[PDB]
């Protein structure tokens, strides 16, 4: 359902809480399209120290695999968009270690690229975690986000690390990603029999299954006011109370408003903290899943 | 390892679903449910451990672990032998609020935004606010469920913080005017209606204690009182 | 609170004579034809179990006609039980889908969640019913046993070779990413709002669209998050289905092979 009539005033701002450093655009509106769905009000963004190291960062890494994209269709752009897809940038992959002193084509390109992706994404949960305290409000997302950051960790730090070899990890490149993920299952003796990947496709469904029951519900019971979700969380009213009455009268129970996020965060911080452990233990201590499996 | 690993994560996941999480969702809900045995069937832990949300603004604590009840009363007779059957209507039910009219006894307060006082106000109120997409539905002609033209749209209540239009204000043919919720009225290019509610019917929205302020339990009413209009205005089929 | 709202139901089909909760349970026509359905598929199911030799379930698996059957007939241990079970499958979701239908009517709550369970009954249907028949045989389905199906899946899948490069499929894992990180995120900032930091007052929603302003320089609608929700969730389903049912009529070789397609000129 979308907006029937949109309604703009002047621009909103809140607090912030530290420096004003949330200004960057404080205009924007879209009301063309976003404010049909969602809010037209684009900015203001709190760039601030570790906002700025991310996103320099983020644009090195970026421009790093950029720069080295370039010379594998030499120069000429007709060329280098149509073969951007198959490009790559694999490891040391030249297969051999961790041993750091490696070629730029050989390990040196992929160990730089990966530096600045390890500071853009660390720096950014720190970041998460500043914003939260600052407005009063703490941990929560930066909860949440410490089990993607495991996963990313998982396959490009931690497990070549512990195969002793930078070669273990997923190499820089659109197609190789989903190549070096076919290979996987592969010498693995295919992940489908790796309970844990089981699991996390238990809980990526899940979260599908979860946010499509949640979503549809407030999107039910908006018309009494359901959406505005913490005024009820802090005093119940029919929005709380009837969608309530739908599953526990459709499946049996149901989860109190604030208690429903309480199930939406756990079901999506385990599609990557259980898959974390998942890859973990892939290769490291499993090397095929199916006989690992035939003991059971 | 391995194995070691998935048997303690199915430990963990059963110490995460009933322990915590089903746990938390008693919180405020039927804090065991009565008009029957209190449980009847088996055990959660018994409700969890208070918690209690400190209100902002105002001021207000709330010990969540709530043990409430309603006496607001429910003119609900029986049709009694399954102890679980349907509750008879004894009286109109749309103004008696019971069934899909219910309101709750939330507060008898507006809601403020973040800094304070009143997040829904109407446009006439509103601090240099007006209509950026879409027609605007002030001044069309409120229908029925039915040909019949009940009203006129006389202002659109916005939620200020979030910036959208939660109600409209609709001065029915008496001079009175009344809240229709947005989700519950199809803006056209020349009628406007809440083909929802009767038109025969609408007279008996709850009505506002300020005309420029609504009220938590004010807008409960109002939004409760217009679903009935589906399934008890006899038309909506 | 509850008993204000037992009022005597919006039933579609069974008029009062359905309108009646056992324990927490609505049942109405809908919930006795859910558990109609249900019953004949696991009669039916544990009739295949003891037909195999086992009843165990890592070991259990129905299977449908083989390639040869078209799109009929097969005798119940060569097929035809699958048939009637899926017969059942069909019958008890769309019954379930109904059941909720009643329960909003009564409820004066409307219609979304029936409307998104029929995106996941789709997904479904296109696997059991759509590709099957398009692809002139039943056979090309999916077996009904807990670990039979994964290995269903990984044969499908490399028929085709790397089945990462179907495009919807692509579309199809995006999304069900986006819908996991967004799923994520929504939870924990009503959280971080509902118990703030350790000795402070609730936040308000302003408090939660300052925090994603401050943190990716937007904040979508509260209310538009949960219609955000809906609209990743269902269309990663609706993607999802769109590259199964174009795969075994209009792709036919190694998927691999289509992005060749804007390799050439060169
Ligand atoms: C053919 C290959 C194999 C296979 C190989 C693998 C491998 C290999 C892995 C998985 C993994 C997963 N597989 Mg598998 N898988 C197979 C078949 C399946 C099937 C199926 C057929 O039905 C399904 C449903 C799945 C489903 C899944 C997921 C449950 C899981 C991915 C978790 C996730 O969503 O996190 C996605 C989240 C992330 C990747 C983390 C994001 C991190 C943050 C920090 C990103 C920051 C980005 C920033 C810097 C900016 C980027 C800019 C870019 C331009 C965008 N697989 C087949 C059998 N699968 C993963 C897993 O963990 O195993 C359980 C995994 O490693
Ligand atoms: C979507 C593509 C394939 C498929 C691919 C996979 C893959 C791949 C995996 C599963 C897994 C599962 N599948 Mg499957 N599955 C299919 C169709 C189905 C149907 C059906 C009626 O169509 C059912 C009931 C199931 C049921 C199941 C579960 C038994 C199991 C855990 C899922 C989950 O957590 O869901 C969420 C529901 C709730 C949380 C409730 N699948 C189709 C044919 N399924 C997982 C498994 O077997 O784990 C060991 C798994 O790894
Ligand atoms: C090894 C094989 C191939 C491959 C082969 C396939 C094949 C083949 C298929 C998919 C499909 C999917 N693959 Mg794949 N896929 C591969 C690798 C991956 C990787 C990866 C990590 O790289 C990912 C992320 C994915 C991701 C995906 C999903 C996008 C998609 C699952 C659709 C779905 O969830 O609908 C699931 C929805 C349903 C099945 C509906 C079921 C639900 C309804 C409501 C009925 C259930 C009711 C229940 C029985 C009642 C029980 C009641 C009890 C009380 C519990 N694939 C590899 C390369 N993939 C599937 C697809 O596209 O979907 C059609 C599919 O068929
Ligand atoms: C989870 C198992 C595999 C994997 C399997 C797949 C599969 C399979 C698919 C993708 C796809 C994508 N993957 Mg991946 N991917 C992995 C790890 C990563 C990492 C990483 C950890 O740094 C990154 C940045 C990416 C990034 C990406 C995107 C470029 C792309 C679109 C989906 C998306 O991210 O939506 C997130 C959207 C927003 C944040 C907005 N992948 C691991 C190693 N990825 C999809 C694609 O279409 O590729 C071209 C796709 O089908
Ligand atoms: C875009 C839609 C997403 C979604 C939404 C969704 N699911 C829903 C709803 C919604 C909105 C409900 O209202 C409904 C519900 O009741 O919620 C708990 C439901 C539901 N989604 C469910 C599951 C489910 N949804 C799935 C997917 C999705 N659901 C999508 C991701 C999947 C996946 C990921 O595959 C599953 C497993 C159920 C838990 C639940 C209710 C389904 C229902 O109607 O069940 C009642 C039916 C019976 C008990 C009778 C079944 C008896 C027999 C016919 C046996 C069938 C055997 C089977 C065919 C083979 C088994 C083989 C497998 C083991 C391989
Ligand atoms: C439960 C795990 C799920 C999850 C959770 C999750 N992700 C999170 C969080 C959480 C809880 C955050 O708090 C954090 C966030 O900030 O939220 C938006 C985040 C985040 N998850 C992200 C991505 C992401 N998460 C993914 C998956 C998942 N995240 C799981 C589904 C995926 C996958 C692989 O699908 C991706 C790609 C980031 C958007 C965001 C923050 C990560 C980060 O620190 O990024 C720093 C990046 C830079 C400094 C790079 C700058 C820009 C790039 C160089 C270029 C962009 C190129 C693009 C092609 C152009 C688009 C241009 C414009 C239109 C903007
Ligand atoms: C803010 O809003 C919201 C809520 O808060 C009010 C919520 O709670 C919820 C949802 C709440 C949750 C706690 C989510 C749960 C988490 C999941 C991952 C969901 C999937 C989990 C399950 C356990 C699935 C349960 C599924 C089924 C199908 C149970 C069915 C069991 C039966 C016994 C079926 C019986 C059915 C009938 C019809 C029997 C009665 C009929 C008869 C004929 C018998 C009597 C004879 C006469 C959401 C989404 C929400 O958004
Ligand atoms: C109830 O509350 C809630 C809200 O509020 C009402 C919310 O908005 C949201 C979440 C908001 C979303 C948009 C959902 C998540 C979906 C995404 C696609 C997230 C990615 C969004 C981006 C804008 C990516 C930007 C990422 C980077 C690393 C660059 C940031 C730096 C800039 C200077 C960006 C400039 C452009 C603007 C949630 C979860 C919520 O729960
Ligand atoms: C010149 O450039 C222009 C302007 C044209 C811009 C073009 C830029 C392009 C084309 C960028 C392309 C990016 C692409 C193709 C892909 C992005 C990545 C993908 C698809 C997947 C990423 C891999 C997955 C993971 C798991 C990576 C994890 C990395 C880790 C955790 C790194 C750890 C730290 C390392 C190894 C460094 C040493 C350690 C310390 C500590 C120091
Ligand atoms: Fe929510």
């Amino acid at each position: 359902i979308f907006s029937q009539v949109q309604v703009r005033g002047p621009a909103d701002l809140g607090m912030t809480e530290d420096v004003n450093l949330a200004n960057r655009s404080g205009v924007g509106p879209f009301s063309t399209l976003l404010g049909w769905f969602g809010n037209a009000q684009l900015g203001p963004i709190y760039l601030g120290s570790l906002g700025v190291l991310s996103l320099f960062s983020g644009l090195m890494w970026f421009f790093t695999i950029g720069i080295w994209f370039w010379y594998q269709a030499g120069w000429n752009p007709a060329v280098f968009l149509r073969d951007l897809f198959f490009f790559s940038l694999e490891p040391p992959a030249p297969e051999y270690g961790l041993s750091f002193a490696a070629p730029l084509k050989e390990g040196g390109l992929w160990l730089i690229a990966s530096f600045f992706m390890f500071v853009a994404v660390w720096s950014w949960w720190g970041r998460t975690y500043l914003r939260a305290q600052a407005l009063g409000m703490g941990k929560h997302t930066a909860w949440a986000f410490l089990s993607a950051i495991w996963l990313w960790m998982v396959l490009g730090f931690i497990r070549p690390i512990l195969m002793g070899s930078w070669s273990e990890a997923v190499p820089y490149g659109i197609f190789s990603h989903l190549d070096w993920t076919n290979n996987f299952s592969l010498v693995h003796g295919n992940l489908f029999y790796n309970p844990f990947h089981g699991l996390s496709i238990a809980f990526l469904y899940g979260s599908a299954l979860l946010f499509a029951m949640h979503g549809a519900t407030i999107l039910a019971v908006s018309r009494f006011g359901g959406e505005r979700e913490l005024e009820q969380i802090a005093d119940r009213g029919t929005a709380a109370e009837r969608a309530a009455l739908f599953w526990r009268w459709t499946m049996g129970f149901n989860a109190t408003m604030e208690g429903i996020h309480r199930w939406a965060i756990w079901m999506a911080v385990l599609v990557t903290l259980t898959g974390g452990i998942g890859i973990l233990l892939s290769g490291t201590v499993v090397d095929n899943w199916y006989v690992w499996g035939q003991n059971h | 390892l391995a194995s070691l690993a998935i048997y303690s994560f199915w430990i963990f996941l059963a110490g995460l679903i009933y322990y915590l999480q089903t746990e938390n969702m008693r919180e405020g809900y039927p804090l065991e449910n009565e008009d029957g045995t209190p449980a009847a069937n088996q055990g959660p832990f018994p409700l969890p451990k208070p918690k209690t949300f400190i209100l902002p603004h105002g001021r207000g604590t709330l010990t969540v672990p709530g043990p409430e009840s309603e006496d607001r009363p429910i003119a609900l007779a029986r049709t009694a032998v399954s102890e679980g059957f349907p509750h008879a209507p004894t009286g109109d039910p749309m103004k008696d609020g019971v069934g899909p009219a219910s309101w709750v006894a939330r507060r008898d307060l507006p809601e403020l935004d973040g800094h304070g006082h009143n997040k829904i106000k109407p446009m006439k109120a509103a601090a240099g606010f007006h209509v950026s997409a879409g027609k605007n539905p002030i001044g069309l002609p409120v229908r029925g469920c039915d040909l019949e033209i009940a009203g006129k749209v006389v202002d659109i209540w916005v939620d200020i913080p979030e910036q959208m239009a939660r109600f409209l204000e609709v001065e029915l043919k008496d001079g009175s005017t009344r809240l229709l919720p947005m989700q519950m009225v199809k803006v056209q290019s020349n009628r406007v209606h809440v083909n929802a509610l009767s038109s025969d019917l609408f007279a008996g929205i709850p009505t506002i204690k300020s005309p420029t302020e609504v009220t938590l339990l004010e807008e409960d009413k109002i939004c409760g009182y217009v679903a009935g209009g589906l399934m008890y205005a006899a038309p909506k089929r | 609170f509850e008993r204000k709202y037992r009022v005597p139901g919006g039933t579609l089909v069974g008029g009062n004579l359905f309108d009646f909760w056992v324990g927490p349970f609505y049942v109405g026509f809908f919930g006795v034809a859910t558990f109609f359905f249900a019953a004949l598929g696991i009669i039916l199911i544990a009739w295949s179990a003891v037909l195999q030799g086992t009843w165990n379930p890592q070991l259990i698996s129905v299977y449908p006609p083989a390639l040869e059957y078209g799109l009929g007939g097969a005798p119940l241990a060569k097929g035809g039980l699958w048939q009637i079970i899926t017969i059942c499958a069909t019958g008890a979701f769309v019954s379930w889908a109904l059941r909720e239908v009643e329960i909003c009517r009564k409820l004066g709550i409307g219609y979304h969640i029936p409307f998104a369970f029929a995106f996941a009954i789709l997904a479904y249907l296109t696997l059991v019913l759509f590709r099957p028949v398009m692809m002139g045989a039943w056979g090309y389905a999916f077996p009904y046993g807990i670990w039979t199906h994964l290995d269903w899946v990984s044969n499908t899948g490399y028929t085709y070779g790397n089945f990462h490069y179907n495009p919807a499929h692509m579309i199809a894992i995006s999304f069900f990413f986006t819908n996991a990180l967004a799923l994520a995120l929504h939870g924990a900032l009503v959280l971080s709002a509902a118990n703030p930091e350790k000795g402070k007052e609730m936040r308000t929603p302003d408090h939660e669209d300052t925090f994603f302003r401050d943190l990716v320089g937007y904040s979508i609608g509260t209310l538009g998050i949960h219609r955000l929700g809906l609209l990743l969730s269902l269309s990663a389903v609706f993607f999802s289905a769109l590259c199964m049912i174009i795969t075994g009529t209009i792709w036919f070789d190694q998927w691999v092979d289509w992005w060749q397609w804007w390799v050439k000129l060169p």
